[PDB]
């Protein structure tokens, strides 16, 4: 059920009447970037990865040394 | 009051028929069988999904 494309995904459980391709200019949403639909990659090695988005709160001190 | 055996409208060879030939099982019995000859309601799941409303999460 995740290999079908998502403007069609609605169609398919009866949530639209109009297929994607039979509605007009007005309702495709713009977009300034290319589409690429990754299904789903579970067991899979392209499985999802999560991490931290940002950097650790507490910073730490570089060492710089001083002769006296 | 509840009745008695002796004041009621059936006759103890129409109770006992009844009781005997099984009649009302019978009838539940048919029922069943009037459904085996309908048709059934399922859907086959990644071929065709059901209920779709737009509030859905
Ligand atoms: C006046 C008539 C004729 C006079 C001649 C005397 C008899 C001749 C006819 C004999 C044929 C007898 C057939 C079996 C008799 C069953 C009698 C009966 O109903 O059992 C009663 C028994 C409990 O008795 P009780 O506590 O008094 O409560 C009864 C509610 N009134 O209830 C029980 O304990 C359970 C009842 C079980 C019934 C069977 C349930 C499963 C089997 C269903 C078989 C259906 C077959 C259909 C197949 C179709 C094939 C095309």
């Amino acid at each position: 059920m995740s290999q079908v494309e998502p403007g069609w995904h609605f169609w398919l459980g009866y949530g639209v009447d109009t297929a994607p391709c039979n509605t007009p200019k007005e309702k495709l949403p713009i977009r300034a970037y290319p589409y690429k639909f990754q299904p789903n990659y579970t067991g899979t090695p392209g499985a999802f990865v999560t991490y931290n988005t940002l950097k650790p709160k507490i910073s730490a001190w570089e060492p710089v040394t001083k002769q006296r | 009051r509840p009745a008695t055996w002796e004041e009621s409208e059936e006759g103890a060879l129409s109770k006992a028929t009844k009781y005997f030939l099984l009649a009302e099982m019978f009838r539940g019995l048919y029922v069943v069988l009037e459904q085996f000859f309908r048709a059934p309601y399922t859907i086959y799941y990644p071929f065709e999904k059901g209920p779709v409303s737009p509030r859905f999460r």
